[PDB]
Order: C-alpha cells, then structure tokens, then sequence
C-alpha cells in the first residue's frame, strides 16, 4: 500500500455532514476530522489533505456527489 | 479493598480562554472598549505568524473568568460502591482536620503575581491585577494587586491576599457561589512583542512550502489557550524530592517538566500521586502533612484513575 | 577592574537560560547605554568552548562605586527574581590577556547583492552571476537572541574571548560598543 | 483467519444500496453497518474500515462496480 | 496533476474563519494562509490567487456558503 488514501466518508448519525481519513504509509496520519456539512467543503477538505501528506502518488475515494466537484478522472489519482 | 475499574473526576477551578488588548497607560480605569490585537503573517523562504502592539499603546490587558465548584472528593464515575465510600471518609476526614485555606492561599498567591502572563512578564516594567467578584451581575468585591512586589519564589502575607483566600476557601468548600473576573494589566513597551499561545495542528502536513509557526486567534483576536492558564495557576507544588532552588513545579501524577525533559517523582522512589493515594485509602497510610496538601490539589485538578483488575 | 559583580542564574523549569540571559543583556546594554559612562567592562565566566554554549554567569567592570551601584541597578530593573546576584568584592589579579570583544559573519547574500544593485554597481542581473553562491556561509558559536528598539528585527549577536596567553598584561579599552570591546581581567 | 476481511454486499430488497460487514479473529466486529446508495460511498466506507480495523493485514471483497474505484490489488490486499 | 488547485477550507478550531491553499504544478505553493471572517473575504481572496499562481486552468474548490459569491462560469476554467 504506496500511495498515500484519502477517504471522505459521510456520517449516518446525521445526514449531510462528513469525514475524512488518511493515511500515508502504514499508518494513519488523520482520523476522522470534521470535513464540512456539505459535499462542497468535503472535496475541498479532501483536496486539502491529499495537496499536503502525499508522496508523489495519491488516491482521493469519496461518494458519487462529492467526486462530482473533484475534475473528472484528473485530480482524483497519481 | 480494590480500587475501582472507572474512577473519573470533575475539573474544579475552571477558567476560560484569556482575550488580549492593547492601550496606553494611565487608562486602565477606563479600559473597556480597548482594541483587540491580531495576529499577521511575516516572511522570513518560510512564514511565521508574528503579534505586536499598535505604535500608539504601550500595554497589554489580558481578560479572563474563573469559577470554582467544591465537592472534591465526590467522583463523577465508579464501579464498586465500597472505594467510593472509603474515598469520601478519606477525604472528609482530610477536610475535618483542616479545610481548604492552604490551597487557597497558594491559588490567590498565584493569582496576585500574574504567572499567567507566561513571557510577557519577564521584560515588564509594571504590573498591575484586577480581580473582581461577581455576584448578581455587577460587582461585589474588588481587589487589586502589584505583582512585582508579590514574588514567584516565596509565599509572602497580606490581608487584602487573606481575604481573597478566604472567598477561594469558601468556594472550594461548597458554601457560597464564586465567580471571578480577573484582569491583568503589563506595561512591556510601546509597540513590543506579545506572546500569544501557539497551535498544536494534528493535521497539519510535512512537505515544504507549509507555515513553520501559527498563533491562536479566537473571531480574528489574539488570545491564550485555557489549558495554559490553568497549567498557569496550578504551579503550588514545591514538596518533592529534589532540593530548594529550582522553584515549585505543576501538581501532576508523576511531577513532570516535559520541557526540560526531567520527571520528578519517579515510581521507583515512593513520592508519586498514585501509591500515596493507594496507600492513604487501603492501607490506612497517611504520608505527611505535606503530601495530603498534593493529593487534594491533584484531586481538585481530576482526571481519569483507573486500574484494570 | 576592581568592582565586579558576579550574577547566577537561578534555575527556572518555565524558562531556557539562554532565553533569559538575552533579556539581562538587552536591559544591560538599554540601561548602559542610558548613563553618562563610557567604557564599561563585560566579561563571560564559565564560558565552556567545547559544547559550544554560553555560560550562566557574566560580571561588570566599573571603576567606580556610584556607577557600579547605578549598574546593580541597571541589570536589575523591573525583574527581581531571574538574575539572583552577588556582592561588589575585591577582585584578584591574575589578568591572562583575555580580550572579549564583538565578531560579525556574512550569511546572506542577498543583501550583498542589493548593496550591489542599488548603491554602486547599477545592474540588474551582473550581481546574481558574478560573486554569490549558495557556498561559503559562515557561522559563529555564541548565540544571543537580541530583539532590536529601534525599529528593528532580530538579530543575533556573536562575542569571541581572545589569546590566553599568560606573558604580560597590554593595557586596553574596558568596553568597545554595548557592552565589552577589550580586555579584561580573567579568573 | 488472520487478516480483517471487509465485504460489501448490495441489499436485494432495494436495489442500488450496500452495507459492510468487518470481521477481525474470528469475532464480527462490525455487522451490516450502512454503506451508502453509490458504489463510491461503499468504496470509501470499505477503505475507512480496512485503515481503522485490521491494522497488519486485510482483505477488502465486494462487487465489481465497488472495486473499480480501489486501485487494482495494490491496496485491496495486505 | 496540471491545472493549479486552490481549496478554501474552514479552520475547525474557531468556526467561521476560512484559510485558502494553492498548489501549482505539483509543488505547493501557498500553505495555509489567512481568509476573512465570512465567506465573502474568503471568495474574494479564492478569486485573487485564482487569478495569480495560475494563468490557465485554476480550479477554486469551497464551502457553498463560500461558492455562492462567484459566478457559476468562474470556478473551473
């Protein structure tokens, strides 16, 4: 496991508002931080965390109204 | 006869993060409406974010509340009734042989000389406390103090420092309701450079280009974690194993400065919180008169003593 | 001199001594540089050049008794608690040869290029080709952190203890700048 | 019986939904926990569940049209 | 990674202060640097270093609070 995931998942104990979790090598570097209420501050707050943390590879993960914001199949990997 | 699975306890002497201002001196029975100072970015190829008084003031007012609740020995959590009970006999008999005065004394002592102004103390010219008792929304009691004159190193007398330990002792003990507004004026200089608190980000990343030092803000106004001050005004702990000369440290369980990387009261020695406590509550053990006073003050502190079984 | 005035440290856990010992020079040389005298000694005991770090002690050079009195004072104002000084005592008279005084390195380079661009040397890119690389930066051991007054930043300053060698005694300046210039007697 | 194992498993009594069962030394730690309505939500809860559960080896099973947003066995196993 | 990235976030340790971050060419560029107090400083400065930092293809990623004061054409070149 190389590259560097980021996961941006939305919590079921009340809907709209989501997570996002990293990890670079081996182990995690951020859990579960408070990524926004919004699918707009949870791309945002993945692009953040992959921008810094990341090697020169990545990989963004995240549901189909998040990964709409994100350019298609462009910034999503390296 | 076994202490308990879950021990948890409430955290007495609750302050609230200190809001900093700037102003001119010979102002300060005037100042409330004083403007908050902000942090700013400076480039050195990194950035740092740096604060500094406006050209025209040449003193730094730093504001904060603080309350204290009483009922010390009672825990919020438990496991087996019989440790709790044995507990709150252990501690009623430490308040029935004396109550809470010494404590108190060295909490208004701390509270007199301002050791809550961390380093910007240390180049000040004149200091001045304020400290206010707020009763039904206006102002019951005010006492002031220099803090100058009032040294860090020895516990001194005064009757205005009595008075203030009482109202700290009848806090602490569950007889009254005490809410204290306290106010600390520092003439550093004009337009010098105040200390903030500074940011512990866990998210932050490692390649370069990032901000090497952040400061913390509260609504665009520099300010002072809560957890400082109360690190701040925690510093009465002076009965532990090394000599008289460095000064009194912080009352934590195994009495740390992590700073200097030194750790007083090693468990190998038998001068920590946790076998003086096991001892005091299930061998009958009372260590000193001197470690009762280090047991209450890590009890009024709290925290979360549990051991497995 | 005849009148110094040795200062320890005490230890403090909240503060480094270094952090400490900029503060006692930076109200030394503020409230030096306030009186009438001149030229007053400053020397560094305990001085340890092996781990490379200033000592925790420093002595005065005054010759005489309302300026030393007005320089107990001056170290001392507003503190009272940090320095932990001593008593004015009849000093010994061994005087190795030992001059303290102030050295200055070259570290960056682009100020040199700005003194070149916009002062003599009108160009724009001659500069940047012809003396500086990212080579030959210099260093010096002892530190002081020094926050400047007038309308300045901070600087570090760097102080060099002379030749020990025990033959003579040269007569020389008691304090060249802030605080020490010259020579001055070594214990 | 080593590694977590992750599945992800559609919800035939609606069609388009998931959920995720982690399992770690033989004992279910995590039973029929919701997913999401898109592949990419049970992409991400999959990766979330196989970072924080599991910590030296997983395996990470589910459906084809989930798989193809992980990359391609590189940090499906471990 | 070839268009220039530029992400305002909302620092969660005092709500409702915004930090804008700028990536050009795989190197970043600008890390962690201050916004306004509400989102209208925080778009205008999402506009000024989408302006400089990249002269083609910026994208400006953000909150909808912040999104809302730009126009729908000005956000992916």
């Amino acid at each position: 496991s190389r590259p560097t995931v980021v996961t941006v998942t939305e919590t079921p104990r009340n809907p709209g508002s989501y997570e996002v979790n990293v990890e670079r090598d081996g182990k995690m570097v951020v859990g579960r931080a408070r990524a926004g209420s919004d699918p707009g501050a949870a791309a945002a707050k993945a692009m953040q965390m992959a921008m810094e943390w990341g090697s020169p590879n990545y990989v963004i993960l995240g549901s189909n109204k998040v990964l709409a914001f994100i350019p298609e199949q462009l910034r999503v990997k390296m | 006869l076994s202490t308990a699975s879950v021990l948890a306890f409430e955290r007495k002497l609750d302050p609230s993060d200190a809001l900093m201002s700037a102003g001119a001196w010979a102002q300060r029975d005037a100042s409330q409406e004083w403007p908050a100072v902000t942090v700013r970015e400076k480039s050195v190829l990194q950035t740092v974010d740096v604060a500094n008084l406006p050209s025209d003031a040449d003193t730094l007012k730093v504001r904060f509340t603080l309350r204290v609740l009483g009922g010390a020995g009672t825990p919020s959590a438990c496991n087996d009734a019989a440790y709790r009970d044995k507990l709150l006999q252990t501690v009623a008999t430490y308040v029935n042989e004396q109550g809470f005065a010494e404590l108190a004394r060295r909490y208004a002592h701390n509270l007199a000389n301002a050791r809550f102004l961390w380093r910007n103390r240390v180049g000040a010219e004149a200091v001045e406390v304020r400290i206010n008792h707020i009763r039904q929304g206006e102002v019951a009691r005010t006492w002031r103090f220099d803090a100058l004159a009032i040294g860090l190193r020895d516990f001194k007398a005064d009757a205005e420092l009595d008075a203030l330990a009482e109202l700290i002792a009848s806090g602490l003990s569950g007889s009254g309701h005490v809410l204290l507004e306290v106010v600390a004026f520092a003439r550093i200089g004009d337009g010098q450079e105040v200390f903030p608190s500074q940011e512990l980000i866990l998210d932050k990343g490692d390649k370069k280009g990032q901000k090497s030092k952040t400061l913390y803000s509260v609504r665009d106004a520099a300010a002072i974690h809560s957890q400082k001050i109360g690190n701040a005004l925690r510093t009465i702990d002076t009965w532990y194993p090394d000599e008289d000369g460095l000064g009194p440290i912080a009352v934590e369980p195994y009495g740390s400065v992590t700073s200097q990387g030194k750790a007083y009261r090693q468990p190998k020695q038998k001068l920590d919180f946790y076998t003086l406590l096991d001892n005091w509550v299930l061998r009958d053990e009372a260590p000193a008169v001197e470690q009762q006073h280090y047991v209450i003050a890590n009890l009024i502190r709290g925290g979360v003593f549990g051991e497995a079984e | 001199m005849d009148h110094y005035l040795d200062i320890r440290l005490r230890p403090d856990p909240e503060f480094p001594p270094a952090q400490l010992m900029s503060v006692l020079f930076g109200k030394l040389h503020q409230a030096l540089v306030a009186q009438g005298g001149d030229r007053i000694g400053v020397s560094f005991p305990d001085l340890d050049e092996s781990r490379s770090r200033l000592g925790e002690r420093l002595r005065i050079h005054a010759s005489a008794d309302d300026l030393r009195a007005l320089l107990a004072r001056p170290w001392l104002e507003g503190l009272r608690d940090h320095l932990q000084f001593g008593e004015p005592a009849v000093v010994p008279h061994p005087t190795p040869y030992r001059q303290v005084s102030r050295v200055q390195a070259k570290s960056n380079p682009e100020r040199l290029r700005r003194r070149l661009m916009r002062r003599h040397d009108l160009s724009e890119e001659e500069a940047r080709k012809r003396i500086p690389d990212t080579v030959a930066r210099t260093l010096d051991l002892p530190f002081v952190t020094l926050r400047s007054q007038s309308t300045g930043q901070h600087f570090r300053l760097f102080i060099r203890h002379g030749p020990l060698q025990a033959t003579a005694e040269e007569g020389g300046f008691t304090c060249y700048g802030l605080s020490k210039g010259g020579f001055v007697p070594w214990f």
